[PDB]
């Protein structure tokens, strides 16, 4: 198998192109946008969770972005 | 001439006393090498033919399940077992299901249940090993002069003529000396074992398509595989990655195969480079070399020739080859034979002062016929300029204007150097180095930075690089302390690494 | 010196099991790895099996895997190739190759044996017959010709056949057994004659063999 | 899967010239090759270790070279006591090492005329039970032939058991004992017999279609 | 073999070398020449116009032993860290090998 390893960890950066480079940019952004469009309530759930941590009004936004990105790709 | 229209052509000039220059030949790119009193020679890396590959662990991607079987044992009556479990071509999994008197037992409980399934892979992929002692780099060479736009500036190089030369670069023969008739010989000193670190790259074989698959990615694929040293029925270690033993309602355990993993590994191969295979040899289309150009034997042909008399004709109207150089074609009308074209660039042509430099050094007509073509290359300065390609009153001039400036040239050179550093890494300091205390100290500190960066992060994707670059940007915009250069060097070193694509 | 004597001769019946015993002596064979190479008549050489310096390890070829197992006695420096399940494709000449091995199976200088005639035949006990051979009766009054006392359908190989008490031995050679459609053996050869002997010197071949007891004195007929 | 193929297998040359024998491979065997020297009727020896260094008692006139997977022999002077069968051997990775095929060396000889001996079947042997119509062919070149027994205008094969002798020192004596296995009823039902030679030195094979009851 | 002369030319690069897990490169050569007891000119050198010996040599004073046509030899060199060439000849017929 289910979790095939991603080859973008060890990509070969040359002057020529890789195998999937056109759909490489809008791949994970499409996944997080489709997940946040199909699950709108977790935006409120992340505003309810990340506001309790940090307590400096600058780390709350960091944990909201990190929680909102850790949710579709479950890791 | 074979490198004049390619967008990745760079210009290397100046040697350490006219002896040697250090250059990096990209695979999709081209390098135009010019000197003062030596003719301009074009270098083009064309292929990388890797031979003598031995196989590694070869995975299966399309499996099949043959006639399956399953049998249970009563609770507190032992564990279930089959005689078909005693073969390695059968996958199986033990489980606990409900058992009652309607199910034929005589004791209610969670009886043992074994379900065998005969594994049979139909189509499999193959990984092959790349030895670093088996690289064969082909290098095309072409000097600038006495060529036309037809069969002289095209790929017609399958012969032994003047102004065109091919050489093969093995590790057994790391140096080469291409014979150019009349021009002397260019001395190559290539270093082919310092390629794209081929001890950690494999060669995939799936559906007659091949990739330069990285080794550490290839060693962690969860698919059934055998060790490759088999010409019969494979053992298929780890058969449990494509079969699923699903308990329906704790009454019956069914086993179904998973789908074909061809598309699931084509999407997993988002970092490999596609290669081709013309038999038992693997032709690549990527990489880079590391060559020192001994230019001591390269001599200039045609200095003793006289000038042309008159009657030049402007055919094949000149255009700009995306860098500032102007490919200018002429049709010389005259019966001098071995004559010398007095081509020059000139601003404010009433004085006829040569101002812009000339790429094709000593342009020579060779053919003794009446109509004789020639293919030149000239670089004007930034501003208005004329192309004087004649002598006397029968010269033909051409109004040319290279759009740009000097500081725009330096900014484009900075962008090209940043892309050259993002592609090569440590070897980008030896692209135009003549040997000094700054191109070897800078290469050393960049080698330290590369060994401290490729080991530290080393596994970030294109999106994750910008995602951690935003975090390093916010940590550079705050935390006012002495550690603010660590949040700005590792910010730009990831952002320009991720945005130059 | 290099002395690799072989033993365990005779014939191998289909269905039994025998042992080819190589009497290896003259070197320290506790470290020398031993090998077994065939010699097919009419074809090339075949690699069969080999034993590594360590006693437990032993490999065979894929065509003969699971049939021929070898054993080395370290107190005897000998071999025992167990000839289990011998088919008709084993009609060859086995050898013994011994070389020094730092690893499991390697040699830098090879040694060799003298060979063992191992053939497969399934027939009864038969005796050698005397089959004549003669040229045409048109130019036999002085010259060179070709003839020979043909020995076929004999069992086993070979039959010691002479020619006039060791006189007409210019072309007579101990040829191997020609394989028939059964377990019978055959041989055929030519000879050089001066042809001035029809009526004076008799062309009687002393066809004598120990385990058959068949001695028929006959002559060729032109 | 590495099959050592040899090309060529025979070279009709003279003693004193050069000879190049090559062994090929499928996979990437780098250098670990070993040549052999096998006389017929004697114990086989080697030629070169790693295609460069011979054994104890072998002169330096025979050597080899390394070129990818092909290993070509380099022989300076050919001796008449050196023409034998040669083999190759694999010593890469794990055994069983793969042998070649066998390369013999032939010499030039007299290709003037073969033998025309027929041997009528010696009727007492026909009354004994067997039938040996031995069409003897001797002193011919090359050793290969295609004997087609045209018995009553029909092709009969599958029973030819030949016996090719070894090469002689002065004229390379090659024999061929063609024997057609027939019973008594097959001898009674057939009358016309015809032997073939197929000698490559001549331009026409001498087909002696002799009748039953002649000499 | 300190009193032996140097080689002349015509080396042959058989048995393409490798690293023996310590940084040392075991190199086999085949001297095609009947000079007999000659001394092999082996050195490790970057910047091939200068041929400066940068890496030290393990097999000190290498000696061709056999006086036949093709005399084999097996050496061992310790290159420095980086790029280098295995120059095992002199003059113009020398053969080299890049090692990293």
């Amino acid at each position: 198998a289910v979790t095939l390893p991603s080859h973008s960890t060890r990509k070969l950066q040359t002057r020529s192109q890789t195998w999937l480079e056109s759909r490489e940019y809008t791949k994970h952004l499409i996944r997080v946008e489709n997940w946040i469009f199909r699950n709108p309530g977790f935006a409120l759930a992340a505003a309810a969770i990340a506001w309790l941590l940090g307590s400096s009004t600058s780390q709350k936004v960091i944990y909201l972005v990190m929680i909102l990105l850790i949710a579709p790709a479950y890791s | 001439i074979r490198c004049i229209g390619v967008s990745n052509r760079d210009f290397v000039e100046g040697m350490s006393g006219g002896t040697w220059v250090d250059v990096v030949l990209e695979h999709g790119g081209c390098v135009t090498v010019m000197a003062q009193d030596k003719p301009t020679v074009d270098i083009e890396l064309v292929t990388t033919t890797v031979s003598n590959m031995a196989e590694v662990r070869s995975y299966c991607y399309e499996a099949s399940i043959s006639d399956m079987a399953s049998d249970s044992r009563c609770p507190t009556q032992g564990e279930a077992y089959l005689d078909k479990q005693s073969d390695t071509q059968y996958v199986c999994k033990r489980t606990l299901v409900d058992r009652g008197w309607g199910n034929g037992c005589g004791l209610f409980g969670k009886g043992s249940l074994v379900t065998c399934a005969k594994f049979a892979c139909s189509k499999k992929m193959t990984g092959k090993s790349i030895q670093p002692e088996n690289l064969e780099y082909r290098i095309m060479l072409s000097v600038h002069g006495s060529q036309h736009s037809g069969m002289i500036v095209n790929d017609t190089g399958h012969e032994t003529d003047e102004n065109r030369a091919k050489v093969e670069i093995t590790p057994n023969s790391p140096r080469a000396e291409a014979t150019l008739g009349g021009f002397g010989s260019l001395g190559l000193d290539c270093e082919p074992r310092t390629g794209l670190d081929f001890s950690d790259l494999y060669y995939l074989t799936m559906n007659n398509k091949h990739w330069l698959v990285h080794k550490e990615w290839f060693h962690d694929i969860p698919l059934p595989w055998h060790a490759g040293a088999d010409t019969g029925t494979p053992h298929w270690n780890n058969k449990e990655a494509l079969v699923e033993f699903k308990d329906a309602h704790a009454k019956r355990q069914t086993v179904v195969v998973l789908g074909s993993q061809e598309g699931a590994v084509h999407t997993a191969l988002a970092g490999a480079l596609e290669a081709e295979m013309d038999g038992a040899k693997g032709r690549l289309s990527s990489g880079h070399l590391k060559c020192r150009l001994k230019m001591d034997k390269l001599r200039l042909k045609g200095v003793s020739y006289s000038l042309c008399t008159a009657a030049f004709t402007f055919t094949k109207i000149p255009a700009e080859t995306l860098h500032g150089t102007v490919t200018v074609e002429v049709q010389y009308a005259g019966t001098d034979g071995p004559c010398k074209v007095p081509a020059q660039m000139a601003v404010d042509m009433q004085t006829l002062t040569p101002v812009g430099r000339l790429i094709t050094a000593n342009p020579v007509i060779t053919e003794s016929t009446e109509n004789s073509k020639m293919m030149l290359e000239l670089d004007p300065p930034f501003g208005d300029s004329y192309i004087v390609i004649g002598v006397g009153e029968k010269k033909i001039t051409h109004h040319w204007h290279r759009s740009g400036s000097t500081i725009g040239k330096a900014f484009e050179a900075t962008v090209r150097g940043a892309k050259r550093m993002a592609v090569l890494g440590d070897t980008a300091w030896d692209f135009g180095s003549v040997g000094g205390a700054l191109n070897s100290l800078g290469k050393g500190i960049h080698q330290i930075f590369g060994a401290a960066f490729k080991s530290l992060f080393g596994g970030m994707s294109w999106f994750s690089q910008i995602l951690i670059g935003t975090l390093l940007m916010w940590l550079g915009l705050n935390t006012k302390n002495g550690s603010i250069s660590l949040m700005c060097l590792a910010l730009g070193g990831v952002l320009i690494f991720l945005s130059t694509a | 010196e290099v002395q690799l004597l072989e033993s365990g001769g005779g014939l191998v019946q289909p269905g039994g099991s025998l042992r080819l015993s190589c009497a290896a002596s003259g070197f320290s064979f506790s470290t020398y790895s031993m090998h077994w190479v065939r010699q097919a008549p009419g074809k090339g050489l075949e690699w069969v099996s080999a034993i590594s310096g360590e006693g437990d390890s032993a490999y065979y070829a894929d065509s003969v895997k699971g049939r021929f197992t070898i054993s080395r006695d370290n107190s005897k420096n000998t071999l025992y190739l167990q000839m289990n399940k011998v088919r008709a494709e084993d009609t060859a000449v086995y050898y013994c190759v011994g070389g020094y091995s730092n690893f499991y199976y390697y040699y830098t200088m090879d040694a060799w044996g003298q060979g063992t005639m191992v053939t497969v035949s399934s027939a009864s006990t038969k005796g050698p017959s005397v089959f004549p051979l003669a040229p045409s009766s048109k130019s036999t009054s002085g010259g060179t010709a070709a003839l020979g006392c043909l020995v076929k359908d004999y069992f086993p190989e070979p039959v010691t056949v002479s020619w006039n008490s060791g006189a007409l031995t210019s072309g007579v050679h101990t040829f191997p057994a020609v394989l028939q459609s059964s377990g019978l053996y055959s041989l055929s050869s030519v000879v050089t004659v001066p042809s001035s002997s029809l009526g004076t010197q008799t062309y009687i071949c002393n066809v004598n063999h120990k385990p058959s007891n068949t001695k028929v004195d006959k002559k060729v007929e032109p | 899967d590495i099959v050592m193929t040899q090309s060529p297998a025979s070279l009709s040359l003279s003693p004193g010239e050069r000879a190049t024998l090559s062994c090929r491979a499928t996979q990437s065997i780098s250098t670990f090759l070993a040549w052999y020297q096998q006389k017929p009727g004697q114990a086989p020896r080697l030629l070169i270790y790693d295609a460069s260094t011979r054994a104890s008692g072998i002169p330096a006139r025979f050597s080899g070279s390394r070129s990818g997977t092909d290993f070509t022999l380099t022989i300076t002077r050919l001796e008449p006591e050196d023409f034998a069968v040669y083999y190759c051997q694999q010593r890469y990775n794990w055994p069983p090492y793969s042998f070649g095929q066998g390369t013999k060396l032939e010499i030039k000889r007299t290709v003037a005329a073969p033998s025309v001996f027929i041997f009528p079947p010696s009727d007492e042997q026909l009354k004994s039970g067997t039938a040996s119509v031995v069409c003897l062919l001797n002193n011919f070149y090359p050793r290969e032939a295609k004997v087609q027994w045209k018995v009553d205008n029909a092709l009969q094969s599958g029973n030819s058991q030949e016996s090719v002798t070894e090469q002689d020192s002065k004229d390379s004596t090659y024999s061929l004992s063609s024997t057609l296995t027939l019973s008594k009823a097959d001898y009674e039902k057939h009358k016309v017999y015809a032997c073939e030679v197929t000698h490559q030195g001549l331009s026409s094979p001498v087909t002696k279609s002799f009748n039953r009851g002649e000499c």
